[PDB]
C-alpha cells in the first residue's frame, strides 16, 4: 500500500492548485508593496529616514537596469515589475489616489518611460520588443498628457529610437504580407500565431 | 574596494541567493517527509475573495514585515545607491524577492526524468549525452568528436521505461536540433539521424509527438519526401497525422 | 650607462606611454613586444595577452635572468609583477605557473633566489615598531603565494605545500597578529589546501532532494548542522568550524565597531572566507545561524551610516 | 477590372527614372509574350 504516499501527493497537488490560484496574487501584492515603498519613503524604510531618505530610487535603479541589457532574463522579470506597478486597482486599503493621474502622474514624477522609448529604440529581444511596448500603454497612462508632452520634446533628441520604431513598423509590415500569405485563402485558425497576434495588439 | 566590498558582498549576496536557495529546498524536503498534507500545503513555510485575507494576512506580516531582519537585510542591499555591477546584483535579489513565488515553483521542482536503472542511464544515457556535448563544445574535430554523440550513446535501451519524455527530458542536444556539410561533419550528422531515430525509439505515440516539436528541417514534402515516407506511413499516424499535399511536394520530392 | 634629472623623469613617464601603446595594440606589436624586454631590465609578458606573445614573454632565459636578478636584486616589487599567476586559468595553468615554479621552485631549492614562529613574530612586531625592522614578510608572501598559486596546478603547490606548516591555526593567528597579509596569507593557504581536497570532486550544489518511495530519515525538521564539505568529519569540520567562528566572531565584532574604510584587506579576506565557506562549509540549521549572523555579519557591514 | 486597373496604372507610371535596386517586370514584343519564373517546376537539364 503505497496510498499514504499518493495521499500526500494529492495533499500536495491542491496546495498546488490553491497556489496557482494565488501567489499570483499574492506575488503581486508583494512586488506591488515594492512599487509603493520606492515611491514610498521606502516602504517603512526609507533607509532609515535621514539625509538617505528614500524617495524615488525604484525608477533610477530601473534606469540603469535598461541601459545595462544583460542576461535579458533579469530585465524580463523586471519589464512583468514595471507592469505590475502600473497594474493596478486592487490591493489599497500614504493614501495616494490609485490612479494613474497621481500614479503614472508620479510614475512620470518618476519619467522612466525614456527606456521605454529606448526599449523602442533599441529592442534586442523579441520577448524584449514584445513587452517593451507590451506595457508600454503606461506611458500613455490615460492621460499621459506630460508623458505625451515630453515624449513629443523628447522625440527632438536623436534618430535611434525613432529608426527602431520604423523599423518595427516596417516588420509588422513585412509580417503582415506574409499573413496575407498565410491566410492565403477560403472558399480555421490557430490564431495566426501571434506573431500577427502581436501586432494586432502593438497596432492598438 | 567599495565594489570588492560590494560585489565582493555582493558575492556573499549571490552565496546568499543560493544559500537561502539550497536552504529553502532543504526546508521544503523536510517538512514534505511527515505530517500535514493538505494541512502542510496551507501552511507552506514562513470564490473570488479565497486568499485575499491571507494576503493581507500577509500584508501586515509585510507592511510591518525566524529572521525578519534578514527580509529587511535584502531591502537595504536593494537599498545600494548605484552599483552597475552591484545593479547587476540587485537585479538578482529584485528576482529573489521572487523567490516566495520561487519557493512555491521549487515546492514543484519534483518534475523531470528505475532506480538501479536510473543509475545505470546515468552511466549511458549520461555518456550519450556528453559524447553531444563535447562535440558541440569540442574541420572535424568535432567531427573527431563526433562519435562520442553518434556511437556513444547509440545503444538505448527502448525495452526500459522511463526513457520516452524522461531521455526526451534529459536529451538537451536532441531537443536543440528539434552546419550540414559533405565531409566529416556530414558523415556524422548522417549517422546521428539514423541513432537519434533508434534512440528516439520510444515515441509509439508520444515519440511521433516529441518528433513533430523537433522538426524544422522536416515536413516540407518535397526536400526529404523519401526519408519521410521510410520514416512513417501506414499506421494510426497516418490517418490523424496523414494530411495531404505531400505527393505536390513529392512531385518536386 | 656607458658614461638622471628631469631629462630622465620625462622620459620615464614617456616609457609608460609606450608600455600602454604596446599593450592596448593587438595584431600590431610584434616587435615592440620584443623591444619590451631590454627596457624591463633597464627598469605585459602576460598582462597584454600575446597568445604568441605571451609565448615569447616566455624567454626561458629571460624568465631565469629576472629570477637571479630578484635573488641579488633585493628590489621587491619587481619580483611581485614577474611572480603573475596570470587570470586566463593562471597563465594556463603555469604554462607561466610551470615556469615559475621551476624557477621560483629552483632558486628556492639552490638559495633564496612553532615557538621559533612565535619567536619570529615578536622580532618582527619589534621591526614594525621602529622604522626597519621586518619590512619584507608582507610583500614576500604574497609574492610566494601567488608564485606557487596560479590557477590551482599540480603538485607545485605541494612543493609550496612543502614549506606548509599545516597551521590554520597558526595563519589565521598570524593575520590577527599582524594586521596584515599574514593574515590574508593564512586565507591564501587555506584556499590552497580547500582547492587540493576539492580536485577531489569540484563540489557545485545539487538540488537534488530525490527521496524515493525508499525515503531518507524523515525526522530531519531543523538540521542546525547540515552535512556539508568539512575535509571530512572531525578534522575537516573542526577546521571549517573553527575558522568560520573566529571570523564571524571577529568579523561580526570588527564590523559593527570598525571604522568604514581601514580594513580593505580584511573585507577581501572576509569575502575570501565567504567562498571558502561556499566551497567548504556546509553546516545547515547550525550553519545557517552562522548564515544569519552573516546575514547578521553582512547588516552589520550595512549598518550603513 | 483590376487587370483593367493594372493598365490604369501603367499609363501613368511612364515617366520614372529607371534606377537601381527597383523591381520591375518584362514582356517581349515579337512573340509578345511574358517573363515568369517557377519556384517549383524544375529546368530540362538540372532540376536544381
Amino acid at each position: 500500500r503505497n496510498i499514504i504516499e499518493r495521499l500526500q501527493d494529492i495533499v500536495s497537488a491542491l496546495e498546488d492548485r490553491l497556489r496557482p490560484l494565488v501567489q499570483a496574487e499574492l506575488s503581486v501584492l508583494v512586488d506591488v508593496l515594492h512599487r509603493p515603498e520606492l515611491l514610498f519613503p521606502e516602504n517603512t524604510d526609507a533607509r532609515r529616514k535621514c539625509e538617505s531618505g528614500g524617495f524615488i530610487c525604484k525608477l533610477i535603479k530601473h534606469t540603469k537596469q535598461l541601459l545595462e541589457e544583460n542576461e535579458e532574463k533579469l530585465c524580463i522579470k523586471v519589464l512583468q515589475t514595471l507592469r505590475e506597478m502600473m497594474t493596478k486597482d486592487r490591493g489599497y486599503g500614504s493614501r495616494g489616489e490609485m490612479s494613474l493621474a497621481e500614479v503614472q502622474c508620479h510614475l512620470d514624477k518618476e519619467g522612466a518611460s525614456n527606456l521605454v522609448i529606448d526599449l523602442i529604440m533599441n529592442a534586442s529581444s523579441d520577448r524584449v520588443f514584445h513587452e517593451s511596448i507590451l506595457l508600454a500603454i503606461a506611458l500613455l497612462e490615460g492621460g499621459n498628457t506630460t508623458i505625451q508632452h515630453s515624449f513629443f520634446c523628447r522625440l527632438t533628441e536623436d534618430k535611434k529610437s525613432e529608426k527602431f520604431f520604423k523599423v518595427f513598423y516596417d516588420r509588422m509590415k513585412v509580417a503582415q504580407q506574409e499573413i496575407k500569405a498565410t491566410v492565403t485563402v477560403n472558399t480555421d485558425d490557430l490564431e495566426m500565431s501571434a506573431v500577427i497576434t502581436i501586432m494586432q495588439p502593438i497596432l492598438r | 574596494e567599495d565594489i570588492m566590498v560590494m560585489d565582493t558582498k555582493l558575492k556573499i549576496i549571490e552565496i546568499l541567493q543560493f544559500i537561502l536557495n539550497v536552504r529553502l529546498d532543504y526546508r521544503i524536503s523536510c517538512l514534505l517527509c511527515i505530517f500535514k498534507r493538505e494541512f502542510d500545503e496551507s501552511n507552506s513555510q514562513s470564490v473570488p475573495g479565497a486568499l485575499d485575507f491571507e494576503h493581507i494576512e500577509e500584508q501586515a506580516e509585510g507592511i510591518f514585515g525566524h529572521g525578519g531582519r534578514t527580509f529587511l537585510r535584502v531591502l537595504l542591499h536593494l537599498t545600494m545607491h548605484d552599483y552597475p555591477p552591484l545593479v547587476s546584483g540587485a537585479l538578482q535579489l529584485l528576482f529573489r524577492h521572487f523567490s516566495q513565488r520561487q519557493e512555491v515553483l521549487q515546492a514543484f521542482k519534483q518534475v523531470q526524468l528505475s532506480q538501479d536503472v536510473d543509475n545505470y542511464k546515468q552511466i549511458k544515457q549520461d555518456l550519450d549525452q556528453l559524447r553531444s556535448i563535447v562535440e558541440k563544445s569540442e574541420s572535424y574535430n568535432y567531427r573527431v568528436v563526433k562519435e562520442i554523440l553518434i556511437r556513444l550513446s547509440k545503444l538505448c535501451v527502448q525495452e526500459s521505461a522511463s526513457v520516452r519524455k524522461s531521455r526526451k527530458q534529459q536529451q538537451r542536444l536532441l531537443r536543440n536540433m528539434g552546419k550540414a556539410e559533405d565531409t566529416k561533419m556530414q558523415e556524422i550528422m548522417r549517422l546521428a539521424h539514423e541513432f537519434l531515430q533508434n534512440f528516439c525509439a520510444g515515441n509509439q505515440q508520444n515519440q511521433a509527438l516529441l518528433h513533430k516539436h523537433i522538426n524544422l528541417f522536416l515536413n516540407p514534402g518535397i526536400l526529404e519526401a523519401v526519408t519521410m515516407q521510410h520514416i512513417f506511413m501506414n499506421n494510426f499516424q497516418l490517418c490523424s497525422e496523414i494530411n495531404e499535399r505531400v505527393v505536390q511536394h513529392f512531385v518536386h520530392c | 650607462c656607458g658614461d638622471h634629472a628631469p631629462f630622465r623623469h620625462i622620459c620615464r613617464l614617456c616609457y609608460r606611454v609606450l608600455r600602454h601603446s604596446q599593450q592596448d595594440y593587438r595584431k600590431n606589436q610584434e616587435y615592440i613586444a620584443k623591444q619590451f624586454g631590454f627596457m624591463q631590465k633597464q627598469i605585459t609578458a602576460l598582462l597584454h595577452n600575446n597568445r604568441k606573445l605571451l609565448e615569447k614573454h616566455i624567454t626561458a632565459a629571460e624568465i631565469d635572468t629576472f629570477v637571479s636578478l630578484v635573488r641579488k636584486n633585493r628590489e621587491p616589487r619587481f619580483l611581485d609583477y614577474l611572480s603573475d599567476l596570470c587570470v586566463s586559468m593562471n597563465k594556463s595553468i603555469p604554462v607561466t605557473q610551470e615556469l615559475i615554479c621551476k624557477a621560483v621552485l629552483n632558486p628556492t631549492n639552490a638559495d633564496i633566489l612553532i615557538r621559533s614562529k612565535s619567536v619570529r613574530e615578536l622580532a618582527q612586531d619589534a621591526k614594525e615598531g621602529q622604522k626597519e625592522d621586518r619590512d619584507v614578510l608582507s610583500y614576500y608572501r604574497y609574492q610566494l603565494n601567488l608564485f606557487a598559486r596560479m590557477c590551482l596546478d599540480r603538485q607545485y603547490l605541494a612543493i609550496n605545500e612543502i614549506s606548509g606548516q599545516l597551521d590554520v591555526d597558526l595563519i589565521l593567528r598570524c593575520m590577527s597578529d599582524e594586521n596584515l597579509p599574514y593574515d590574508l596569507r593564512a586565507s591564501f593557504c587555506r584556499l590552497m589546501l580547500h582547492m587540493h581536497v576539492d580536485r577531489d570532486p569540484q563540489e557545485q550544489v545539487t538540488p537534488v532532494k530525490y527521496a524515493r518511495l525508499w525515503s531518507e530519515i524523515p525526522s530531519e525538521i531543523a538540521i542546525d548542522d547540515y552535512d556539508s564539505s568539512g575535509a571530512s568529519k572531525d578534522e575537516i569540520k573542526e577546521r571549517f568550524a573553527q575558522t568560520m567562528e573566529f571570523v564571524e566572531e571577529y568579523l561580526r565584532d570588527v564590523v559593527c565597531q570598525r571604522f568604514p574604510f581601514s580594513d580593505k584587506e580584511k573585507n577581501k579576506l572576509t569575502f575570501e572566507v565567504v567562498n571558502l565557506a561556499r566551497n567548504l562549509i556546509y553546516f545547515g540549521f547550525y550553519n545557517f545561524s552562522d548564515l544569519l549572523r552573516l546575514t547578521k555579519i553582512l547588516l552589520a557591514i550595512l549598518d550603513c551610516v | 477590372l483590376e487587370k483593367k486597373q493594372n493598365e490604369t496604372e501603367n499609363r501613368k507610371l511612364l515617366g520614372t527614372v529607371i534606377q537601381y535596386g527597383n523591381v520591375i517586370q518584362l514582356l517581349h514584343l515579337k512573340s509578345n509574350k511574358y517573363l515568369t519564373v517557377n519556384k517549383r517546376l524544375p529546368a530540362l537539364l538540372e532540376k536544381n
